[PDB]
């Protein structure tokens, strides 16, 4: 039968913390080229007032859902054809 | 005209999140899996039978928007969104590995016939790297012809012999465009039809013996096209120029271009695929809202000519 | 065997997974640009988040240039924290 391959050694390792804020920073910068702040601010505003606000969650929690947020925006805006 | 019934049949979700974000699917080689792509760059492979996730691997730092297996279970190609590197190839034999990187290169796919190569698409200019070494064997750009689509893709045709490449036509062996086909939409290239006779750009499809049109197809509009494993149907999806993803696709007759049917899912289809034996039809299907919020995508799997 | 730099967490961020124990980009320079989003993660690095105000604020279309020109009637429609708002909004950079 058809076997899936093994993951590499060393997946997973990296931090939560480290991740996500390299994350956060490498996707802010490339959105910024993309959207206007407002909408950027759309996304953060949602996220921290419903997740880390309303729901009472860490902000790290907040954030990550805010870069699955903004990675689905940067997917859809890439798909529809940029500009530059 | 069995393409008129789809039932949905199977869903999968990501297991390990609050939120699916399956950004993009494609059936293994040999069909036992699923290969699902998500908007951070993993890779995930679900038992097609059984359902469950049986595979998970790390790929890319942006949403995976394109998966091609080669036919031979060897090599998979991946396209990321906006993350560099953008494309790269990977070994599926023991260890999931990168073989090589095409750093700039925003979509990439194996040539047809012999899948030897790797053909990618760097904005207008296409280039042909050698499978084995990753080289690069050359660079199909024509500053005079080209169209400037803003969703280029470049591809082989059935025979390797030609490529489309931001509507131009090349020859391969000369290296040099033959023909630049006539810009009519700002955004779709085209596409090889898998009977290596006629050309797809976006409406219009053009006879390559002689250049002429053949049909004008406004339900294509803006569509990516789809065709089944033996060439009689193309699905359709559109992506428009509020979420832009159509929320239906649209089945026609490869060989008439006379629609077939048009199928409403009533979410967002992110993008969708078929295999080979014609059973099942997955679509990565996304909540659309007016909130922000709500983004959760899944793969559902249906079950083609059942009601 | 791992791309260091493609690597992601094994574990992921659950919701019940992640309570709370008790930024990222920034604003136009000028006010005047600003929509009631903008306006409302100004208002919130101020400590006037509270649900109702920024509701408001969303469904009367209150932009960054409006924002001078406000009063506590307008805020009541606690006197305490009007005044502070009133405050803040007055002291602030743009
Ligand atoms: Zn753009």
């Amino acid at each position: 039968a058809e076997r899936a391959p093994e993951a590499p050694e060393g997946a997973g390792e990296v931090g939560l913390e480290q991740w996500l804020e390299t994350s956060l920073e490498r996707i802010n910068r490339e959105a910024r080229l993309h959207f206007h702040p407002e909408f950027l601010f759309r996304l953060w505003n949602t996220c921290v007032e419903h997740w880390h606000d309303r729901h009472q969650r860490s902000l790290d929690y907040a954030k990550y859902r805010y870069l699955l947020l903004m990675h689905k925006a940067m997917y859809t805006h890439m798909q529809q054809g940029c500009p530059c | 005209l069995i393409f008129s019934r789809f039932r949905p049949i199977s869903v999968f979700r990501e297991a390990n999140e609050d939120e699916s974000g399956f950004t993009c699917c494609a059936f293994s080689a040999r069909e036992r899996f699923l290969m699902l792509g998500t908007c951070t760059g993993q890779l995930k492979l679900y038992n097609v039978f059984s359902g469950q996730e049986e595979a998970s691997y790390n790929c890319h730092n942006s949403a995976i928007t394109h998966l091609e297996p080669s036919r031979d279970g060897s090599l998979l190609l991946t396209s990321a969104t906006w993350s560099q590197p953008l494309s790269a190839l990977w070994g599926m034999k023991s260890v999931f590995d990168m073989k090589h990187s095409f750093t700039e290169d925003h979509y990439v796919e194996f040539s047809k016939h012999s899948q030897d190569r790797v053909i990618g698409t760097k904005g207008d200019i296409a280039h042909i790297y050698d499978i084995q070494t990753g080289n690069k064997l050359l660079t199909l750009f024509n500053p005079d012809l080209a169209n400037n689509y803003k969703r280029n893709c470049a591809t082989f045709n059935p025979t390797d012999d030609l490529v489309l490449n931001d509507g131009v036509l090349w020859d391969v062996r000369s290296a040099q465009a033959i023909h630049k086909f006539d810009k009519f939409n700002m955004n779709i290239s085209g596409v090889f039809h898998p009977n290596g006779l006629e050309v797809i750009i976006n409406t219009e499809i053009w006879d390559l013996r002689t250049f002429h049109l053949l049909h004008t197809v406004p339900a294509l509009d803006q569509c990516r096209v789809v065709f089944n494993h033996t060439g009689t149907v193309m699905y359709g999806a559109m992506l428009q120029a509020k979420s832009p993803f159509g929320s239906s696709f649209r089945t026609f007759n490869a060989t008439d271009y006379k629609p077939i049917a048009t199928i409403d899912v009533k979410r967002n289809i992110f993008d969708l695929c078929t295999d080979t034996k014609d059973c099942y039809l997955a679509v990565i299907e996304n909540q659309g809202s007016m909130d922000a919020l709500n983004m959760d995508t899944v793969c559902r799997l249906y079950e083609v000519g059942r009601q | 065997m791992q791309q260091a730099d493609s690597d992601q967490p094994s574990k992921r961020p659950r919701f019940d997974d992640s309570p709370r124990t008790p930024p990222g980009v920034e604003l136009h320079p000028d006010y005047k640009t600003w929509g009631p989003e903008q306006v409302c993660f100004f208002l919130r690095r101020g400590g006037f988040g509270e649900p109702a105000l920024l509701k408001n604020i969303r469904e009367n279309k209150i932009t960054g240039a409006l924002l001078p020109c406000l009063d506590e009637s307008h805020f009541e429609n606690s006197l305490g924290e009007r005044k502070k708002l009133l405050s803040y909004i007055q002291r602030s950079g743009q």
